[PDB]
């Protein structure tokens, strides 16, 4: 009730780090962003035991629940970081992006990236064949400030990127298409 | 006057170099382009183009009957081919020629003249040069090894008369081990190629090749220009040039220069050329070879004679005489060369890149420094092509003045996005044998007998960049704290009197404090105290800080989260990693998984069908190499390499319709 009732008032970030069965496993549906750790965290209703005793296929920890299975598979996990001291470092600096209540503005923070400079790397990267691909995230990098882009979902739906930047110090939003 | 219109016939900053003359001159240039290179540097500044071919330049810059056409189509009068594609090409000329088209360069005599070693030997004794002489016989006998050697010289070399690879060879300076040499050779010989006659001639020790240029004159005139020194090569193919040599006083340089000139003088070279000669340890100078093109040293030079080579080259075509006489060409001051390649200088001395460049920014604000170059930043870089990224020039007034500079501007130099050979330029030209002069044309073989390294860091230049990298990791923390004002919720700048890091470097881990007091972070390194200076631009590229009064420049090339951070440093990037004493503390209980490195398994990404395979087994391979290329719903998708090696097995080919997953190639 709580976590429904914060929706669009206070963002919610949820990082687990560990097992998570049984109800635990909602919150995170219900909050805006999930993280994970790679090969230490699970995420799973019930465990391999009661799959194997409903139905005949065979399971582990891993399979069923795994961190590589929620970010690059099932779609829930929007990031899975290597270990549990590099997952609180980012999550720290994914912090410093966003409001502290959806009654304040994006953040705005000092910013020593010219706002009126000139990408002439930009030019060329689209091809004029229509069958050559190229890569988005070239635009991206080159566009935001300081080329610091913080992409959610990397390994999954990889037609599509979205992500968190800063242009002129402001917090945005970048969605875009992935023609490779 | 002169020129109308002049057609260029090559690419990058060889054409730059016409083009920028020609407008300084008032002439218009014509480029021809491939359809890769539509977008380079001298296409736009060119005045009118013509596209001629497709990517691979034997349809492209060598289809000499397509550069014809664009010749006519755009009336030009006088072809400059630069170097490399067409520039010995006798049938271009000829045909060329033959449309009454002024071609600028060698005619076709001096072409054909120097052709093979035969003629060239040939004018160097007409000429009067050297050429030292040898044994024209074979050596039977024990006792002629020794005596026809002591007829001619001293340093005597036992060879095969045909072959080569060690084919019995020995290097002999007295007569005990010539003897022995040649008795050991005309024995044992004949159990590898069946053929046991042996040759003697003279060598050199130490060898150092020195360049002299020539301009010659359509009425007979030649001039000498001021010599190159050239010996720090790598794979037969030099990276960086001296002009004022330091081999040579006046009197050696006119000794030489004259011959030079000798050489031009009779078989009637108006054109711009150079003869190589080596010096020995001695100062005794020998022929090389006579090369008619200009050269790719010839940027080097300028900055010492004053002069402009291709408007001479231009007037000469034309039919003018030379405007210099040899009592006003001089040395004014020194000048240092630098060539820049997109390669990777561990790989065996330069494994050429592929990739595109998304940061690229010449040091040109830095006094002395004239950067040539062919790129534009959105270029790429690519197999087709000699990975030449820039030609960087700077001159002084002294050799420590023209080295220093040098060295600066190396590092004020930013390349981003594909990997350069910035680290070893910049630690060759800092090496105590180069800037005293002991440089032999070997010299990179024995400084580095088991490859490049890296530049080697000593005690007082490892406490700088502890003290510089600590410095920045907290002046990335300050500026994460700089909020805007929140009327609803105050922020609270964190009272933070002494940061308490534990850096991490190759394989130890230093205990650094450090603490702001405005611009200046005062540093504790394993408790030696630095003090760091800086206006902590954090957005720029290139970062100048002053630690204790040392000026340094450096480059942050990456930062991550997890204290990752990247630090280019004198040319070498280090990789650190900056913990706060409490993640450090807590790390280690981290388990140290250890994974897979999974990059010379190449699969399909995507299902469809394979149109096209770029190798076979055994072929090399770069990183972003393409290698196959699977079309499917409309869209060509390249699969490249993440390895540089070989390739051991295509295990599917061009008509095959492969799956996700599914094994393409198989790298070493």
């Amino acid at each position: 009730l709580r976590n429904v009732t914060a929706s669009g008032v206070i963002p919610q970030i949820s990082l687990i780090m560990g097992p998570c069965a049984g109800g635990a496993v909602y919150s995170p549906a219900l909050t805006d962003f999930t993280f994970m750790v790679k090969d230490t965290s699970y995420l799973f209703i019930t465990g391999p035991d009661v799959v194997k005793s409903v139905t005949n296929e065979d399971v582990t920890q891993e399979e069923l629940g795994g961190a590589k299975t929620h970010t690059t598979m099932s779609g829930v996990a929007h990031r899975a970081f290597e270990n549990d001291v590099d997952a609180l470092c980012n999550l720290r600096d994914f912090f410093n992006y966003l409001p502290l209540s959806s009654q304040d503005p994006a953040p705005v923070r000092e910013c020593h990236d010219p706002s009126d400079r000139l990408v002439p790397e930009l030019d060329t990267i689209v091809p004029l064949e229509s069958t050559k691909a190229y890569n988005m995230v070239d635009i991206i990098h080159s566009v935001v400030d300081e080329r610091e882009f913080f992409e959610i979902m990397p390994n999954y739906a990889k037609n599509i990127i979205v992500g968190f930047a800063r242009m002129n110090g402001r917090t945005v939003g970048i969605v875009g298409n992935q023609p490779k | 006057k002169t020129f109308d219109k002049i057609l260029v016939a090559n690419r990058g900053e060889i054409a730059c170099r016409v083009i920028r003359t020609c407008k300084k001159m008032g002439i218009k240039t014509v480029a021809i382009h491939s359809d890769v290179d539509a977008s380079s540097v001298h296409v736009k500044m060119a005045d009118e183009a013509v596209c001629v071919g497709p990517a691979p330049t034997s349809k492209s810059y060598l289809n000499m009957d397509a550069i014809m056409e664009a010749i006519k189509k755009t009336r030009a009068q006088a072809v400059h081919p630069g170097y490399g594609f067409l520039s010995e090409n006798k049938e271009f000329a000829r045909c060329l020629a033959a449309e009454d088209v002024v071609f600028i360069g060698p005619d076709t005599h001096a072409i054909q003249a120097m052709g093979d070693k035969i003629e060239s030997k040939l004018l160097a004794k007409k000429a009067e040069v050297n050429t030292i002489p040898g044994f024209d016989g074979v050596v039977k006998d024990a006792e002629e090894a020794v005596r026809i050697a002591r007829e001619i010289g001293y340093p005597v070399m036992i060879k095969a008369s045909a072959g080569g690879g060690g084919k019995g060879m020995r290097i002999a300076w007295d007569d005990e081990e010539t003897r022995d040499g040649f008795r050991l050779s005309s024995q044992e010989a004949a159990s590898s190629f069946g053929d046991d006659r042996l040759l003697i001639e003279k060598f050199i020790d130490n060898p150092r090749h020195i360049e002299i240029q020539v301009l010659g004159d359509k009425h007979g005139n030649a001039l000498w220009l001021n010599e190159r020194e050239c010996s720090i090569q790598r794979r037969n193919q030099k990276v960086v040039e001296e002009a004022p040599s330091i081999f040579l006083d006046a009197e050696t340089r006119r000794a030489m220069g004259e011959q030079a000139v000798a050489l031009a003088r009779a078989v009637k070279y108006s054109s711009a050329g150079t003869v190589e000669f080596l010096v020995d340890s001695k100062k005794n100078f020998y022929f090389l070879e006579m090369n008619t093109r200009l050269q790719v040293e010839h940027p080097v030079t300028e900055c010492i004679t004053g002069l402009d080579l291709v408007q001479e080259m231009i007037r000469v075509a034309k039919g003018y005489p030379l405007r210099h006489k040899q009592a006003d060409i001089r040395i004014n001051g020194w000048a240092v060369e630098c060539r820049v390649y997109a390669e990777d200088p561990y790989k065996s001395f330069g494994l050429p890149s592929i990739g595109r460049l998304s940061q690229y920014q010449e040091p040109l604000h830095l006094p002395g420094v004239r950067v040539d170059s062919g790129i534009q930043p959105g270029s790429d870089i690519s197999i087709y092509y000699d990975p030449m990224i820039s030609k960087l020039i700077t001159y002084g007034s002294d050799r420590t003045e023209a080295l220093k500079r040098m060295a600066d501007a190396l590092d004020n130099y930013v390349i981003r996005g594909v990997t350069h050979n910035i680290a070893l330029l910049r630690e060759v030209i800092i090496n105590s044998r180069f800037v005293k002069g002991d440089i032999s044309t070997k010299f990179l073989s024995d400084v580095y007998p088991d490859g490049f390294k890296g530049h080697m860091l000593t005690k007082s230049e490892k406490n700088q960049l502890l003290a510089i990298a600590s410095s920045l990791f907290v002046a990335f923390q300050l500026r994460a704290q700089h909020f805007q004002e929140n009327s609803r919720m105050p922020v609270i700048k964190p009272d933070i009197a002494n940061w308490e890091l534990s850096v991490k470097l190759h394989d130890k881990v230093h205990t650094v404090v450090a603490s702001n007091n405005g611009s200046v972070f005062s540093v504790e390194v394993d408790g030696s105290k630095l003090n760091v200076t800086s206006t902590w631009n954090l957005a720029s590229p290139l970062l100048s800080v002053s630690v204790d009064g040392t000026q340094r420049t450096v480059q942050c090339l990456s930062r991550e989260a997890g204290g990752n951070m990247s630090i280019q440093f004198l040319g070498t990037v280090y990789k650190v990693n900056i913990l706060t004493r409490l993640a450090a503390e807590l790390n280690k209980f981290m388990l140290e998984k250890v994974t897979e490195d999974t990059s010379s398994v190449l699969r399909s990404p995507m299902p469809g069908v394979v149109v096209a395979v770029s190798v076979k087994p055994g072929d090399a391979v770069a990183e972003g190499q393409e290698i196959c290329v699977i079309e499917a719903m409309k869209m060509q998708n390249s699969m490249t390499a993440g390895k540089t090696g070989t390739v051991k097995s295509v295990h599917c080919q061009a008509g095959d319709t492969v799956g996700e997953g599914d094994l393409l190639v198989e790298l070493e």
